[PDB]
């Protein structure tokens, strides 16, 4: 079926540089798009660049072009981002997602650990079983304000999957509690009957159309009683 | 060898040369900024092009005029690559989409340099059609410059729409209010032209002009190429605004019949539609190309909408011919 599946995994000095390959299966390689999402321990997700599988397009965040490359062999339908100064901070999983503008089918991540030497949303909001809660993002007129918003939940110790996508549409399986909304440069996602098995952290993530980066928001973890 | 018949900045610089280059059919690429440019030709009859792109009301009168052969489909294989819901939306103008393949598609409003709007007309926000269609607004960004689009298929169905009325009204009383409205605003618009605002935007000579979707887009991205701070947008206003369609047909007159249906395969083809797309600023309706497309325009809500915003969105309409001359006569009498 439908996965990309990534690399082994890797212990990497100061000044070195690594190369993450991602294969994908069970879906027409060169038809979507591919993109990187880099994630620090204990931190939140971070957009790092997109590659058109078919064109070789690269869009890099401009925090990493100049030490960051995206490349594909299409014959063996993977992708391969090759980081180039690796630093005491890059520390981290690499995840790598199937990405239509959103990101639906998610890699498992590869972490990479390097040892020597944006969107105001709220950190954490805490429920009881049952009630209602709301968690907010809040960009500009250059992203939330223009393009479309994907909201991505994270359950722990999972690598990130697809909440909703266009704005408030739900993907099969995300159910009717899961629900956003949107009023000028902000979306609040609220979900309804919360759940204990909602605990997880929730990441909007939009397209600045200016400084041409997936914009992630800081994200809010959600602990439910 | 072909000819082609298709709007101003309607297709990427490379487009053909890639064309010619894999098929060695070479082409010809002639320009027409107004549908009325366009039908007049097609009525001249003897116009000498293998593929037009007319709007969507406008083709579905030309069918009913036989215009255009009918779609060998046999040639089309990638005809299959096009949104089905985007074809039976248009079946009103071509029904069972026998004579026109789609091309680029999208909508019409306000674009304007926020700094040069913001100076005239403060902090008061740009969302009503009120900002073109009354004269206490107009009478200040007049010496901003004003551009309206010279069509009255464009002008008098947006001022209706504005004023609440029926966009495709039959009845010569709306006409009669829609006019008095755009004739009590004539004196600030600093000229009519379906397309000369978008360098004219983009070089700070008018400040606001009623245009479409990638038009504006267009403007903007290269307002900011020359790099001289000139922050050009695009507002859809909140009494909503025209959705329109434009297809390419292959008229009946035409001899290069079949190189236009590979110029026609070659564009439904996901990938080339995508830098089509990506550089003129328009949405496609080939549904694989968007994963294919430069975010900024395959996300934008007003390139693509979403359908709250679409459902207060009027479609032109196949307006009777006696109709017609009532938009021609009153637009003329604004001259």
């Amino acid at each position: 079926q439908v996965q990309l599946v990534e690399t082994g995994d890797e212990v990497k000095t100061p000044g070195a540089s690594v190369k993450v390959s991602c294969k994908v299966s069970g879906y027409t390689f060169t038809s979507y798009g591919i993109s990187w999402v880099r994630q620090a321990p204990g931190q939140g997700l971070e957009w790092m660049g997109w590659i058109n599988p078919n064109s070789g397009g690269t869009n890099y965040a401009q925090k990493f072009q100049g030490r960051v490359t995206m490349t594909r062999d299409t014959s063996i339908s993977t992708a391969y981002m090759e980081l180039s100064r690796l630093r005491s901070d890059d520390t981290a999983v690499y995840y790598c997602a199937r990405d239509k503008r959103y990101m639906d089918v998610w890699g498992k991540g590869t972490t990479v650990t390097v040892s020597s030497g944006v969107l105001t949303q709220p950190p954490s909001v805490s429920g009881a079983p049952g009630q209602k809660v709301t968690i907010s993002c809040s960009g500009s007129s250059s992203n939330i304000g223009r393009n479309y918003v994907s909201w991505y939940q994270q359950l722990p110790g999972a690598a990130p999957k697809l909440l909703l996508y266009d704005n408030n549409k739900r993907p099969s399986g995300i159910p009717d509690r899961f629900s956003a909304s949107k009023s000028g440069p902000s979306t609040t996602l609220a979900i309804t009957g919360l759940q204990t098995g909602d605990e997880a952290d929730y990441f909007c993530g939009v397209w600045d159309s200016s400084l041409r980066a997936v914009l992630f928001g800081g994200g809010t973890k959600l602990t439910v009683l | 060898s072909l000819h082609i018949y298709n709007w101003t900045d309607y297709i990427a610089p490379t487009t053909l040369k890639d064309f010619t280059k894999e098929s060695g059919i070479d082409v010809s690429y002639d320009v027409f900024d107004s549908n009325e440019t366009l039908e007049g030709k097609l009525v001249s009859g003897h116009s000498g092009y293998d593929i037009v792109v007319p709007s969507n009301n406008f083709l579905g009168k030309q069918i009913q005029a036989g215009a255009f052969q009918k779609l060998d489909k046999s040639k089309l294989p990638n005809w299959k690559n096009l949104d089905p819901a985007l074809l039976k939306q248009l079946e009103v103008s071509d029904p069972g989409n026998q004579y026109a393949v789609p091309y680029l598609w999208g909508t019409n409003g306000i674009g304007y340099n926020v700094a040069k709007v913001k100076e005239v007309l403060g902090d008061q926000p740009i969302d009503s059609w009120a900002i073109l269609f009354e004269p206490e607004n107009m009478k200040k960004l007049a010496k901003c410059g004003v551009a309206f689009m010279d069509s009255g298929d464009e002008m008098l169905p947006a001022a209706l729409n504005y004023l609440g009325l029926d966009p495709n009204t039959h009845d010569p009383k709306d006409y009669k209010k829609a006019e008095e409205v755009l004739t009590k605003v004539r004196p600030y618009v600093s000229y009519f032209h379906s397309s000369k605002y978008i360098s004219d935007l983009a070089n700070g000579n008018i400040c606001v002009a009623f245009g479409y979707s990638g038009d504006v887009f267009q403007a903007a991205a290269r307002a900011e190429e020359a790099g001289k701070g000139i922050d050009i947008q695009y507002v859809i206003p909140k009494e909503g605004a025209n959705l329109w369609f434009d297809l390419m047909a292959i008229p009946a007159d035409a001899k290069a019949a079949d190189n236009a249906y590979a110029f026609i395969d070659y564009l439904l083809r996901p990938e080339v539609i995508a830098k089509v797309s990506d550089y003129v600023g328009y949405a496609n309706a080939i549904p694989g190309a968007r994963p294919l497309m430069d975010k900024s325009v395959s996300d934008s809500e007003e390139v693509y909408p979403p359908q709250a915003v679409l459902d207060k969105l009027y479609v032109s309409a196949v307006l009777p011919a006696k109709v017609l001359r009532l938009q021609t006569r009153t637009w003329t009498r604004i001259k």
